[PDB]
């Protein structure tokens, strides 16, 4: 196993690096790190968290996409949160998502959770 | 969801290297 997120196991530079390599080999898609909520308990684990995710998807289908890869029952609770903190709209794009919650880095950060707060 | 590879050496013949990946 490991603990460490993304950030940890990679220097700020290195992050750097990658979204300007992922940049220019794709223009159109945004670098996405998808990881479970720190103690989250009823979700399961994915399998990967890092993800190219097209510029026109909006966070209704990012949700759906995750929440089908998860296996979920389509009952079960789960919250996609960018940023830190839940999205209010869900029909914006990604491309105007990161334009508003990357990450210094250049990476756009979601947890998933069953509860937004 | 790390990868660790090791490469088993002094391994004739001949072609064909062996790793043991471990993914924990």
């Amino acid at each position: 196993p490991s603990e460490k997120t993304f950030k940890q196991r990679r220097t700020f530079e290195q992050r750097v690096e990658d979204v300007r390599l992922i940049r220019e080999q794709h223009p159109t898609k945004i670098p996405v790190i998808i990881e479970r909520y720190k103690g989250e308990k009823q979700l399961p684990v994915l399998d990967k968290t890092k993800f190219l995710v097209p510029d026109h998807v909006n966070m209704s289908e990012l949700i759906k996409i995750i929440r089908r890869r998860l296996q979920l029952n389509a009952n079960q609770a789960f919250f996609l949160l960018v940023n830190g903190h839940s999205m209010v709209s869900v029909s914006t794009p990604i491309s105007e998502v990161y334009e508003s919650e990357k990450d210094e880095d250049g990476f756009l950060y979601m947890v998933y959770a069953s509860q937004e707060t | 969801s790390i990868v660790d590879e090791f490469e088993e050496l002094g391994e004739q013949e001949s072609d064909i290297d062996e790793f043991d990946l471990l993914e924990g």
